[PDB]
């Protein structure tokens, strides 16, 4: 019954727009950083914005081992490219 | 002086390295049929019960029990239905999580006071030693046997320390058939505490 | 800055106590499965329960690429070697 419950990013909107591609939260780029994880139940990846703030979130049903790891293995290597600090 | 033992049964007892590791925490049960098995509750009195409410009491059977039919007790006649069940415990939380059985048909909380025995949906049922919970519902304030008192509040989180003791647990549920999940208990009764008892095979 | 604001895991308490070799949840057994993580600040695990339920997170300092890949490894080799599923 393990379960993941929430796992969010919190990032800048022009540093989402760097790792996606120069598009805007909503959308998810298919040539992104985001795209490319196993999709289980829908889009795995949703991004939404409020404020200049980003929020990054895996889905509801998507959340299994597999994009975790490799969500967070994308963002830290997008984050070494761009000398975005990732200062989590 | 372990010397009478030997002469009693024949062999030497058997001391473990922690004392009382081997205790039931039961006597045992005497399976001749028509008994009725209580839990442990601190006055068998009657008291008014919240209609529309699960009332959830914890009965611990410490060696294998083989059961029948579930027996509560009536003290004044309410006109109206009542359904009664066994559900197991999670030992982490002490909740009630899955119904082991429940009654057949519902009983009839008025007419005379005295015992009402509602047979079992699934006739025989051996219950392993363990902890479960009987859960009592009726569509009236049907006055049932048991009230609060101060033995059987180490069983039941407390909001605070009650002065006239603690009752059972208290789920809000519509009156019926009793579900397979048991709907979380929300409250602790101060006033009710309703009996439930195990007629023997 | 890129930020993670969440990586919480929910369990069973006994699921918990089979990976933490027995103990209770607000104690991270050196020899279980939530132990040899990278500490940044302090621990880099923490555990609660509440009505039967436990919750695991990486603590507020400690949620680098790192500790999210590696709790999210140990999860499911825990996981699959116990038998226990993981729906998310």
């Amino acid at each position: 019954a393990i379960t993941c419950t929430a796992c969010t990013f919190t990032m800048t909107d022009a540093e989402f727009a760097i790792l996606n591609e120069g598009v805007a939260a909503p959308t998810i780029d298919p040539r992104g950083s985001f795209a490319g994880l196993q999709s289980l139940s829908g889009a795995p990846i949703t991004a939404s914005a409020s404020a200049g703030t980003t929020t990054v979130v895996v889905a509801a049903s998507n959340r299994n081992d597999a994009n975790i790891r490799t969500l967070a293995q994308r963002l830290r290597r997008a984050a070494q490219a761009n000398r975005i600090t990732f200062t989590a | 002086s372990i010397a009478w033992y030997r002469e009693l049964y024949g062999t030497e007892p058997n001391f473990n390295y922690p004392n009382g590791v081997l205790v039931p925490n039961h006597p045992g049960y005497n399976q001749t049929p028509g008994g009725i098995y209580l839990p442990n509750v601190a006055a068998l009195s009657g008291a008014a019960i919240t209609a529309n409410r699960i009332h959830y009491v914890y009965f611990q059977v410490a060696q294998t029990f083989v059961t029948d039919a579930l027996v509560f007790r009536v003290s004044t006649a309410v006109t109206g239905n009542a359904r009664v069940g066994l559900y197991t415990v999670d030992p982490s939380s002490g909740f009630p999580q899955f119904l082991v059985t429940q009654g057949s048909a519902a009983a009839l909380t008025g007419g005379s006071t005295g015992d009402r025995v509602v047979l079992i949906n699934r006739g025989i049922v051996t219950l392993p030693p363990t902890w479960y919970m009987t859960a009592i519902v009726s569509d009236v304030a049907a006055n049932l046997a048991g009230i609060n008192g101060s033995a059987t509040a180490q069983y039941y989180r407390q909001p605070s320390i009650p002065s006239g003791g603690s009752g059972c647990y208290t789920a809000p549920f519509t009156y019926g058939v009793l579900p397979d999940l048991a709907p979380t208990p929300d409250a602790v009764s101060t006033t009710n505490h309703p009996v439930v008892g195990l007629r023997t095979a």
